[PDB]
């Protein structure tokens, strides 16, 4: 679900970073390490996160389009239709 | 599985060395591994003089170490460099100890890997940790 | 430093406190740490490339949160259990400065987060748990 | 029985002790200690610095120690200075071995003692001793 | 940090190693390192173990091998032996310190050459030195 | 000492010779150890009194012998079984004169008598037995 | 044997202890200190791995602790602080041998103290060393 | 609202105490102490995050009941009924 | 002598092997190498006091002959026959 | 039987201080420690080998009279006979 | 000799302190400690090298009397005065 | 000035090899290492210091010149004669 989805990922981002989850949700078109500071432990976290609560699958060269919010959106899009 | 085959594949030398013996050993499963502890460490007169009880700290580097024994087996020929830990410490260890760690893979990337190892005295769990590795 | 010596727990080949700087009493604690090559484990760790292993981080967190506890509370913390996040290297020449904010201090147990820094960028992240005996 | 109670009743410190647990204590008759061994121990890389083999001068320190231990539980208020050790060396020790002690009594004089002992990895002999105590 | 440099430069390995980093370098004149000060280190329990301050002749050490890495880098191969200290202790040093060990060249001989060193604890001055130092590399 | 340090199988915490006076090639020889405070095990073993564990004058005349081996025959000595008598103790700032003498020496084991001395006061007397291996 | 004298007396512990006994003590004027030296120590791996030579600074500091000890024995209570050492290194020194440290005292201040060493390895003379000691025992 | 006060309580405690969210709701009926595999600092985990996340305080004496889902439910219930 | 070759040879190795002379006497019969629990430098011991008491020399190949208390007199037998 | 306890002690001390067995054999009438230079543990050796060979049992204050060969053998009749 | 021992002296703070010979007798009379970048320890060596130069042994109480170029000099001629 | 320089030369070596200047300037033609107790270091220490007593910097391959009082001191004033 879109709301789902939308809410759940930004709740992720909001937990590893910390930033109020509006603050992050709006500054998605920007990159994650250029202007977000986010590690390679961050992503892999969120990534692993992800594949907890969306009991969900990832092959991470998808990592290399993980560089912003609404990029995962969409690969995460991608894989819960993967099946 | 020798102590002498850990020499070379573990480059971790003696004041830092916190393994001793490989029980078993799963190829890209599992692993488990034996350090025996010692009232003749240096740590123990460092940590809390009067009573002698090893830190949690080095039951990690333990587990951390197995961990990377675990990783060089297979995907040999790239340091592993311990990024996460996320641990429990349940009880005490002391000097005659036997702890037997067993690390667990999770999952491995290209330049990741993830780890769940627990640390018992006997079958007894006394440390666990989720373990995470960059490369 | 002399009552950083009695104030921790550990004594010479276990010590990773060096001073204290600032100390708001019960609610957070700001400690320095020299890091300098003439420190066993930068040999037995790894020969080829001298790196401090980021679990004496861990430690050396540890060790301020009890120097915070002793200081804030007129009797034994034992490190109940660790959740730590580790983002860059520390090598040797640098100096870390280790801050212990606490979050929950109750009778029988109590929560710190830790930040470990090397000048102003955060080297360690953690996040630390203690229990408390006579 | 505690290796704190160890502490005191042995005076033998951080790097020169070897003995971890007790795990028998006959009085007067016999005693069997628990020294566990690992590969993070100084005389390791000191002796021969390639394989990791435990020096047998140091099993017989170990014996020793064990028989210090057995004469101090009932003849407690006298240094008990080694005097004489004769000695086999059957197997090598490596870690990860446990070593256990078993000290006998052979005589006990105002002033002399004598003692046999065995060290083993399991149940299989890697050290004999004849030891003799002055006082 | 150049820290894995002065392990190959300096031969003297771990527990008589007195240099962390070489802040600057300036070839044939001058030499800048640091050493970070910690009590996680023998002499401090080993000298005087009731308190915790620093021996001279360490902080001397110290200055005599920001010396002979000045050397190393900037004068074919020898060896360079301490011939003679000058030394004047002006405070102590402490755990948490950051010394600053400054090598001024003063002669350069074939044979033998003449340091003047200060050790600087911030602005403080800690010890001042005149070190001169032989060849006696056989082959 | 240069030559003792690769002829020895031992480095630095666990050397007990410091050098070589005579070597009678296939007969005897003699070496002398300095016995200083600044050694670890003064500390370890009995703090109120330092005195050395005669143990480690038994590891030294065993460390003598591999050095007359070594030396009269152009390769691996595990000692096989000892027999010693303690006459005196041996405090700091002694030297040590520690004097093998071999026995037996066949092609697969060998025997020696060891002595040990202060000046001219035997303080410990051994027989050793050392077993060969490739 | 008077070393366990020298315990008590030097307060330094291993691994910085460096007298081992006390051949004579002339008290206000002289002592004569013995350093037995083996390759048995730290600073020997430590300091130039390839080759076993005392670093000359450790000589330095056994003069200080034998200085100390004449201070200690022959001046109530106070502490002695190493304020300047002016050095000559004449020779090496070399596992195997027997250091003698031989100290007379020049002046004694209050606040002050100025002494005159030389250690020896049978009939050499390997360092000269001239001394100076302040008082800083607050309480 | 007490459904959604276990959305706070059941999501905070599936995230710590590392079981599925549905034997949750089958095992409200499951025991701290012996049956959940816990900690008491892992009830210090819980109860300081709904401390943080519901925005009103508890003090400790509340330690000694945390027994249960259901129990440990009812007393952070009770809790938010003062709290 | 043969009575006493066995003297010497029987009172030696009762002086090493440590066990009692009258089983001894018994266990002429009794095997070195797995019944006597034996080193083979215990055998260098009892040929070394051979070699030193009886004032004459033994080589090496000896070692491999030496196997039971009947077998052992037997071999030292045999070099005093020639030894 | 006289020859044989004389012959056996001379015997003991010839092995623990090892000097041909006249020479010991003469020199009975002085002192073990300050002409024979015999230690606590030589006087040891010898009682234990004495206690072994002999089976005989000895009570040590015996060993304040034993500071002389021909004493040692008195001490050791009185003892062969203390049965 | 007033002239040789003050341009001496003047040469001695001037060495001690390693600075210039005109700076310090510039500066003849402003005290050591507060300006003339000097503490107790330099005095240590102005006594001792004195001392030494102009061959005397000074009662060093004297140490009251040394707290400038002036006090110096002044404190030397008192005790060439003794002389 | 060459009997200013000449009996400060004089007293150079009687402060470097701690000897009497009377002694030394006894000295003047024989050679510093045989008999004069000085070695390649206290020729540094000449070296050194009267580089900063005369103001001179003495090119030191002309450390070929020093060999007694009168070799040094010949050198100087060679050095002097570069002035
Ligand atoms: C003193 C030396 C320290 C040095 C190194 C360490 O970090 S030693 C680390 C010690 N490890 C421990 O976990 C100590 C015991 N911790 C516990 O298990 C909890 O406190 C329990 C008993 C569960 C409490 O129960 P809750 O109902 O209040
Ligand atoms: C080499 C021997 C190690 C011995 C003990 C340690 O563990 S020493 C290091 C202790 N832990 C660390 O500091 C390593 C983890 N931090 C990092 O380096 C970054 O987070 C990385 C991994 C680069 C993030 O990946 P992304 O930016 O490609
Ligand atoms: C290499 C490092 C050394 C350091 C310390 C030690 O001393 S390690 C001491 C090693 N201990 C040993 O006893 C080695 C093995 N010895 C033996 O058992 C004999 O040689 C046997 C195998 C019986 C031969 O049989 P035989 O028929 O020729
Ligand atoms: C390799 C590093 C070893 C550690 C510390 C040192 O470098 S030196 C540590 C010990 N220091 C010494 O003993 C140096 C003594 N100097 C001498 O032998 C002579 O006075 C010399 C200078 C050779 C006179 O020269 P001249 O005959 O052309
Ligand atoms: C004090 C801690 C010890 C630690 C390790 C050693 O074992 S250190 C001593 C090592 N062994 C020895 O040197 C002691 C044996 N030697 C002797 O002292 C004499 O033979 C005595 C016993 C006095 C003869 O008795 P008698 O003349 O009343
Ligand atoms: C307790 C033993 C510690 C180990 C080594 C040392 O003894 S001293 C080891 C370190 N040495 C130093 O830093 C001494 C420096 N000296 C000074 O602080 C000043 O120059 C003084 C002498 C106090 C000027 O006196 P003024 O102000 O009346």
């Amino acid at each position: 679900p879109v709301e789902n989805l939308e809410k759940e990922i930004t709740a992720i981002v909001a937990e590893v970073t910390e930033l109020d989850e509006n603050e992050i949700w709006e500054k998605r078109d920007a990159d994650f390490f250029k202007d977000l500071e986010i590690d390679s432990l961050l992503a892999l976290e969120i990534l692993a996160l992800i594949e907890k609560k969306f009991k969900v699958q990832i092959p991470e060269e998808k990592l290399v389009d993980i560089t912003s919010l609404n990029a995962t959106i969409e690969m995460t899009r991608s894989t819960l239709e993967g099946k | 599985v020798n102590f002498e085959e850990v020499r070379e594949l573990v480059p971790q030398k003696y004041p830092f060395l916190f393994i001793d013996k490989v029980i078993e050993l799963q190829k890209e499963s599992r692993i488990v591994c034996l350090k025996n502890i010692s009232g003749n460490e240096p740590f123990f007169a460092g940590h809390f003089p009067d009573f002698a009880i090893m830190p949690g700290v080095l039951i990690v580097e333990a587990l951390a170490q197995a961990s990377i024994i675990l990783f060089k087996k297979s995907f040999s020929t790239k340091v592993f460099l311990l990024a996460s830990a996320n641990v429990r410490f349940s009880k005490p260890v002391f000097p005659g100890d036997q702890l037997i760690l067993e690390i667990d893979i999770e999952k491995v990337i290209s330049s990741a890997a993830i780890v769940k190892g627990v640390a018992k005295v006997g079958d007894k769990v006394v440390t666990k940790a989720t373990l995470s590795f960059g490369v």
